[PDB]
């Protein structure tokens, strides 16, 4: 079959059921809340229509990683859309790319990729420094 | 908890970052993605990242990931900050680890023992320290202070197999027989007769020694009671190693043959045949028998079948040292080399050798999930990288180790290095060499 969900936009959604309850919270709704539309308030359509576009094509895979090439604030939008559509796979794989994005070291450089200012006073930061040495 | 609490109390608010607008647990969800190196500089980031970075139960893991299940609770500084007693845990490790890799040799502390003899066995249970020798007594140092703290009089025969379990030390002697000690009061317990020859080697199992003899049985042994308890007679040759997991008494003889033994019954369940030679070495994970022999092989066995599995052929000589730990042989060999193979596969996964690689016999070796510590008569005790094979460094280099200064066995804790160090020739007086390669934390 197929069912229709609601993004927080207030976009209907016409997806195949199973290719949408790849979201356990949807799923949840459709078979045990019952939502006729599945309102996802934390959901807008425009990352609902991503999670949907990522899912009805369901280490990171040889495709998500494209399909994450999006910019960060999209990343972002879909972490929580998968915590809160709660998308085991969605999430780890954009929660890994952010990580990828740390994975290369260097505080400074972690920052140039976070924004992230240097809270850290001068003590502070040595300590920090000090205490993760490697 | 313990993530919020701290973040309700640096206050590092305002934070144009992609993860610390993440709620707390997705912020984790991520970093949790980052191998400990990157969650180290994650850590530096900014004081919100460092208290994400610090989620106990996320370095609990990457504990588990390196072995810790210990975590370290260290013991007052401004803006307060809750370490997490696994990432300190963690670093105590990483920097252990290259303390002993990288780390400045500190001068170990020299345990002046057994003059003019050879430390035959070594032991080291934590902190306690229990040097065999020849001279026909044991001594109980601590790791610790390095002070002698008993001398295990009371053979007549020279030390030549030593096992301990907390202060319980069995030694056994070229005076055949073997003797309970207790660590601590350094008295004798119990005296062990039954073996007529050297008690070259013997296993130690909980309650249970099975000790090995020139007379070409083992025996088996109550720590507690003293007895006897069995007695396998079996072997042609002398008994030169002995493995005992509590269920099989694994033996090797000089009689080239490998016998896997049921104590229980004293029946020779296995007679492991394979070695053109004396099988000096063994080692034996319950379910695999790991014979070296003089005759250059080491012969990985199936305990139950009793069906060699592999014929680790490599070494040029005889495996003198050989440890066994999940499926990963290290094999210390006279032919100055050490071997690291994959018992399941059969691979020689690496070959310690290289420039660095020992001069003379590899006499012992230590090791674990990242080194292989390699002590040879060549007087230094090499620091491997398990993984690569490759040389670190050398740990220990008697000034001596090439005019007869040797380093006859060596044990490792996974801070601290004990080494028997000596020599035939009054070159090197026979001590232990205790390098410490913990950290200040």
């Amino acid at each position: 079959p197929s069912i229709k969900l609601q993004s927080s936009d207030g976009e209907i959604f016409e997806v195949d059921v199973e290719i949408a309850k790849q979201s356990v919270t949807i799923k949840t709704m459709l078979e045990d809340l019952g939502m006729d539309p599945v309102p996802l308030p934390n959901v807008n359509a425009a990352i609902l229509k991503k999670v949907i576009q990522w899912c009805t094509h369901h280490d990171i895979p040889v495709w998500d990683q494209e399909f994450l090439k999006v910019d960060q604030g999209t990343l972002f939008e879909l972490i929580l859309a998968a915590n809160y559509l709660d998308i085991k796979g969605l999430l780890d794989v954009t929660c890994k790319t952010v990580a990828n994005m740390i994975k290369g070291k260097t505080p400074e450089e972690i920052r140039k990729t976070f924004n992230i200012k240097n809270d850290f006073t001068e003590e502070e930061e040595a300590q920090v420094r000090k205490e993760n040495q490697w | 908890t313990q993530v919020k609490h701290m973040m309700q109390v640096i206050e590092p608010q305002f934070q144009r970052d992609f993860i610390s607008l993440l709620p707390k647990e997705l912020a984790l969800y991520v970093l949790s993605f980052l191998e400990p190196k990157d969650l180290l500089q994650a850590a530096q980031t900014c004081r919100y990242w460092r208290i994400l970075a610090e989620d106990n139960l996320l370095w609990r893991e990457k504990c588990k990931e390196e072995g810790i299940d210990e975590p370290l609770h260290i013991k007052v500084i401004k803006p307060g900050f809750i370490h997490s007693p696994w990432k300190s845990a963690y670093i105590r490790q990483h920097r252990i680890d290259t303390n002993w890799r990288r780390g400045e040799l500190k001068s170990p502390k020299v345990l002046k023992g057994h003059d003019d003899h050879v430390i035959t066995c070594l032991q080291f249970c934590g902190n306690r320290i229990v040097s065999g020798s020849d001279d026909n007594t044991l001594k109980v140092w601590s790791a610790v202070t390095g002070k002698c703290l008993r001398t295990l009089v009371g053979h007549t025969g020279g030390v030549w197999s030593s096992q301990m379990r907390d202060n319980i030390i069995i030694s056994g002697s070229t005076d055949r027989t073997l003797k309970v000690w207790n660590a601590e009061t350094g008295e004798c317990i119990h005296t062990l007769y039954g073996h007529t020859s050297t008690v070259r080697c013997m296993h130690l199992h909980e309650k249970r020694v099975v000790s090995g003899s020139r007379d070409a049985t083992l025996r088996v042994w109550d720590i507690e009671t003293g007895q006897c308890l069995h007695v396998l007679m079996g072997h042609v040759a002398a008994v030169r190693c002995v493995q005992y997991d509590g269920r099989r008494v694994v033996s090797g003889a000089y009689d080239f043959m490998v016998k896997v033994w049921d104590p229980e019954t004293e029946t020779c369940l296995h007679t492991l045949q394979g070695h053109t030679n004396r099988v000096y070495s063994l080692q034996f994970d319950g379910i695999h028998v790991v014979s070296g022999s003089l005759d250059t092989s080491i012969r990985v066995w199936d305990v139950e079948t009793g069906n060699c599995i592999h014929t680790l052929t490599g070494h040029q000589s005889l495996t003198s040292g050989m440890e066994l730990k999940d499926n990963i042989l290290v094999s210390g060999n006279a032919d100055s080399t050490v071997k690291i193979w994959d018992i399941k596969t059969g691979q020689c996964l690496q070959t310690l050798q290289g420039p660095n690689k020992h001069q003379s016999a590899v006499t012992c070796l230590q090791f674990n999930k990242n080194f292989v510590i390699t002590s040879s008569d060549d007087g230094t005790v090499k620091l491997w990288d398990l993984k690569t094979g490759e040389f670190i460094r050398n740990l220990v280099t008697l000034e001596s180790g090439g005019s007869g200064g040797v380093v006859w066995r060596i044990r490792a804790s996974n801070t601290k290095l004990v080494c028997a160090v000596g020599s035939r020739n009054g070159t090197e007086e026979t001590k232990l060499l205790v390098l410490d390669f913990d950290v200040d934390m």
